[PDB]
RNA sequence: GUUUUCAUUAAUCAGGAACGUAAACUAUU
RNA sequence: CUAUCAACUUUCGACGGCUGGGUAUUGGCCAGCCGUGGUGACAACGGGUAAGGGUUAGGGCUCGGAGAAGGAGCCUGAGAAACGGCUACUACAUCCAAGGAAGGGCAGGCGCGCAAAUUACCCAAUCCCGACACGGGGAGGUAGUGACAAUAAAUACUGAUACAGGGCUCUUUCGGGUCUUGUAAUUGGAAUGAGUACAAUUUAAAUCCCUUAACGAGGAACAAUUGGAGGGCAAGUCUGGUGCCAGCAGCCGCGGUAAUUCCAGCUCCAAUAGCGUAUAUUGCUCGUAGUU
């Protein structure tokens, strides 16, 4: 549903979406960009670091390790500053919530024709 | 298949030549010699060892020294001091060696001139590399760039992975204690060592 | 084979590239691409998968520049081309806007840290400038030709 | 010593607590059903930040639960404990929420000054005296003759007194403590018996939604007098 | 051939049973 | 999962009821007394050993017997038949003044004569145990190595001048096509990051990250590699033979090592911080079971 929501909140829903500053979302000298999930990921993040305004440890290894082979199992690709995802369970997904939200005046006429004669026998 | 394979080239590795091998069931101490350039402390090494074998603190430790190191086998430590005479003949002598390396200031001459004589003569049953002088850095990651990068001319000078050890300060005048304590580690459990001809042949 | 040889180096070349590696990155990339829009055509027209699907994938496309904002269709999208993503690479962007004498020049730049991407300075020529990131593309303010300092070489002549 | 995770998802603790999770002492309250005083201080309250600032405040006599001075870190709070504070001289009170987790409100002394509690059991003491059992794991000694299983008391907090009592009834507005519909401020509508172990109560909201709880998961609160503040 | 009957009794072959001086140019059509 | 498991139990009572003992309590759990059972083709019993649940868009997440040298017995305590102790036997091992005395686990290295990831730091945060705010924690985090992969990309950018007239290509070759190409030439510009590094910050203390003053490019260097193809050579060497030819080749030549400046850095191809190599490879008829 993720098309679909990026699609109800684009061409969709009367609000406009914050778009960031062009050179926020870069994140080591252009090395890679911040997609927005990461964006807000990363927002959430400071929120908390000024919560309670205790600094975190920059991230270890088990986490570290544990996001590395999720995106070395997963199917989504970071070509520029968009994600492009794989063609499965998500289309298939669009594919089950669609299906699932789917689920007396003409006798005047002839009479005034038949009261009329012709005007042209046959020229 | 693949397991033939691997058990294959696992076994002719594990292939040599037939040498003869002449050692005594009363095995005599086996040569640990400590070499390295002018002003780097293998007397202060030698010291340090002696003290965490024998207890025994050596103000001036000179000559050949007896160690008893396991209830079967024994070691022999000898500095070589800085003549090329010396050199030579503990070169071909020497059955282990504890190559040392002065630190930040890179290698040396001495060491390079060593490691080709007895690549040359005949490549002793074990060599390690010691290096020390780390306390004179004041950069960690000059530290560490330095040691990286020494312990790859040194693999490309003997071979790939050799044992580097890495001796920080010098607290008592004497070494780290655990730090010497693991080098003694390394080299307290032991084998036979590497039947060479010349050795085989001759009584020295 | 020769095509493929000649083929490669026209395009390293006409845009300055420093491998074939980074070209058979840039052919991956768009290859998975080009394999997505064609599974895309492999569904019949107004499925709600591919209408979807594809609208994001060709609103992606457009939102970085590659494909043109007059002809959005799956078509298109197979003629999508590794020439097109080399013109959107940053490097060549650097000496299409006229910043830099000649691309190795602006390959020099990018490495030597004096263009910067909207805030931000960029250290990579194979950043994927997006269109609406595009018209951001000008000297840092610490580089000589921004501004700051006169520089090293000027420093020592000035001695 | 459970880990973050494994720990109950209505006391909330972000992604950053660490893997770990304090666990309850022993104490009046069960421990699925408990709030810790530290979580109710340093991760919902955030009056402090770390377990040493807590032991600190926990230790001076600054942090009173239910009238009484509470020293140790990881008492259990409950449900429905007032929580004095004297230095802020606010008073904190836990309910649960539509969707089942702690809410903590803010009151004065006057609706601080006295608990709501359900009623566990009565029996007869030693010496012959009735005595009744609260679901606080109190024990009031000679009680109103009329107070049965599962009445409701208001309770004086200062001399522990008998102010008064809530009955069980049909037409009576409650809210659930457990069960998969955990959280539900509505009216009792009816009762079903079902004599041999759970019965059961439908239980209808104030916008028609019916649904079925049981009895030691109900925990009356008033008819309409809503005789707590619930938040707005 | 019949102005003759029984109406699947059929087909195939493991196993098995009866019969017993040589070679040397080669559903239709 | 199975009938190449149809009988099983009463072979440690198998099913009862009564009576007690012991257990914290119920109980054939055990002791007496008597009764006759109980299970099974709806799959008992046996055999094989290959020993999941919940949290629901998804994956993720969470939870899940026997022993501490060996039998045997005992002890504390709310909770143990603790392996913590003792007691005797057995099997080991150590000290000694030979009268005697105490004791048993895990981690590391070799395991060919030839090999390759630390014997790191702190309870700083989360959490636990105590007379207890202060004591103690082998969970926990911090650090170091790595070309096994994977990710990004340095080793240079740009002018001016002088001079030379050829550079390149092909089907078709003593033949075609096309026109600005070079130079070990001469000088000018700028840019700098690897590194060096005052500090400040980070943190238990440090590093890394972010900041950051000052330095930091002319090739003879801040020194790119790995493979493949091909040309040119002597007062040299070797081999064949109806003179000079041909072939293999050629660090090796008369002298000369503080001597030589030589093809002065020979040319082309491919990958380029990666690449190469080996090997595996990618007689006839009837007729039963059986079959149609
Ligand atoms: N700070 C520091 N000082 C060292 C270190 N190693 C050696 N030294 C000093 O350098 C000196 C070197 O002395 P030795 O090691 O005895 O030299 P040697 O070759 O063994 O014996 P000599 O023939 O006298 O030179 C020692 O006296 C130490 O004081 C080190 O690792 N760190
Ligand atoms: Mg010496």
């Amino acid at each position: 549903s993720a098309t679909l929501d990026e699609f109800i909140a684009d061409e969709v829903s009367t609000a406009p979406i914050a778009e960031p500053s062009i050179g926020t979302n870069i994140v080591k000298r252009g090395r890679g960009l911040k997609t927005a999930a990461e964006r807000r990921m990363e927002e959430e993040r400071r929120e908390y670091e000024e919560t309670n305004f205790v600094r975190l440890p920059k991230e270890s290894k088990k986490e570290r390790a544990k996001r590395a082979r999720m995106e070395g199992r997963s199917g989504r690709m970071n070509f520029g500053g968009e994600e492009f995802r794989e063609l499965g369970e998500g289309a298939e997904r669009i594919s089950r919530l669609t299906k699932a939200k789917s689920s007396g005046e003409r006798y005047q006429k002839r009479l005034k024709v038949l009261e009329s004669g012709r005007g042209t026998r046959g020229k | 298949a693949r397991q033939a394979a691997r058990s294959h080239d696992i076994k002719e590795k594990r292939l040599h030549v037939p040498l003869v091998d002449r050692l005594p069931d009363e095995p005599p101490p086996r040569l640990v010699v400590i070499v390295g350039p002018p002003g780097v402390g293998k007397t202060t090494l030698l010291k340090s060892l002696v003290r965490r074998y024998t207890k025994e603190t050596m103000s001036d430790p000179v000559g050949p020294i007896t160690v008893v190191t396991s209830k079967k086998q024994r070691l022999t430590f000898i500095e070589c001091p800085n003549e090329l005479e010396a050199m030579i003949d503990m070169a071909k002598v020497a059955d282990i060696v504890l190559l040392m390396i002065d630190g930040n200031y890179g290698f040396e001459m001495e060491t390079m001139e060593f490691l080709n004589i007895l690549a040359n003569t005949g490549m002793p049953g074990n060599v390690f590399g010691i290096l020390t002088h780390l306390d004179l850095f004041k950069k960690p990651s000059a530290l560490k760039d330095a040691k990286k990068r020494l312990k790859h001319r040194l693999w490309t000078e003997l071979y790939q992975g050799a044992h580097l050890f890495y001796l920080s300060g010098v607290l008592n005048g004497r070494y780290p204690d655990r730090e010497i304590h693991n080098l003694s580690r390394f080299l307290s459990v032991m084998k036979n060592p590497r039947p060479l001809v010349w050795r085989n042949t001759h009584p020295y | 084979e020769a095509a493929r040889l000649d083929s490669e180096l026209k395009l390293v070349g006409e845009y300055g590239l420093r491998n074939k590696r980074e070209v058979w990155r840039v052919l991956l990339t768009l290859s998975k691409i080009r394999r997505a829009a064609r599974i895309l055509l492999t569904l019949d027209e107004k499925d709600p998968k591919r209408l979807f699907e594809g609208n994001a994938l060709i609103r992606r496309l457009v939102r970085i520049g590659v494909l043109d904002e007059s002809r959005m269709k799956l078509d298109y999208v197979l003629a999508l081309k590794a020439e097109d993503f080399l013109e959107r690479r940053l490097q060549t962007l650097v000496y299409k806007l006229g910043l830099a004498k000649s691309i190795h020049h602006a390959r020099v730049l990018i490495r030597q840290r004096h263009i910067r991407v909207g805030k931000q300075i960029v250290n990579v020529p194979s950043f994927m400038v997006r269109l609406d990131s595009q018209k951001h593309i000008d000297f840092a303010l610490t580089s000589p030709f921004g501004g700051g300092r006169p520089g090293r070489v000027r420093r020592k002549k000035a001695k | 010593h459970q880990k973050r995770l494994s720990a109950p998802s209505h006391w909330l603790l972000d992604k950053l607590s660490g893997a770990y999770a304090p666990r309850p002492s022993t104490g009046p309250h069960k421990l699925r059903d408990c709030m810790p005083l530290i979580v109710f201080v340093r991760n919902r309250l955030k009056y402090a930040l770390n377990y040493r600032e807590t032991k600190a405040i926990m230790m001076q006599r600054l942090v009173k639960v239910d009238g009484k001075v509470r020293t140790d870190i990881t008492y259990p709070a409950g449900f429905m404990d007032v929580i004095t504070i004297e230095k802020t001289g606010e008073n904190f009170r836990l309910i649960y929420d539509t969707k089942g987790r702690f809410t903590v409100h803010r009151i004065t002394d006057e609706e601080a000054k006295y608990k709501l509690g359900k009623v566990k059991r009565v029996q007869l003491g030693r010496g012959g005296v009735p005595f009744l059992v609260t679901h606080d794991a109190r024990t009031i000694r000679y009680p109103d003759p009329l107070i049965k299983v599962n009445d409701t008391v208001k309770i004086d907090l200062e001399t522990g007194k008998i102010t008064d009592f809530i009955k069980f009834d049909t037409g009576a507005l409650a809210m659930i403590t457990g069960g998969r519909n955990m959280g539900r401020v509505g009216v009792i509508t009816h009762r079903e018996r079902h004599d041999g172990g759970f019965g059961i109560v439908h239980l209808k909201d104030a916008l028609d939604n019916t649904f079925a709880t049981r009895e030691s998961n109900v925990f009356v609160i008033g008819s309409e007098k809503p005789w707590i503040s619930l938040p707005k």
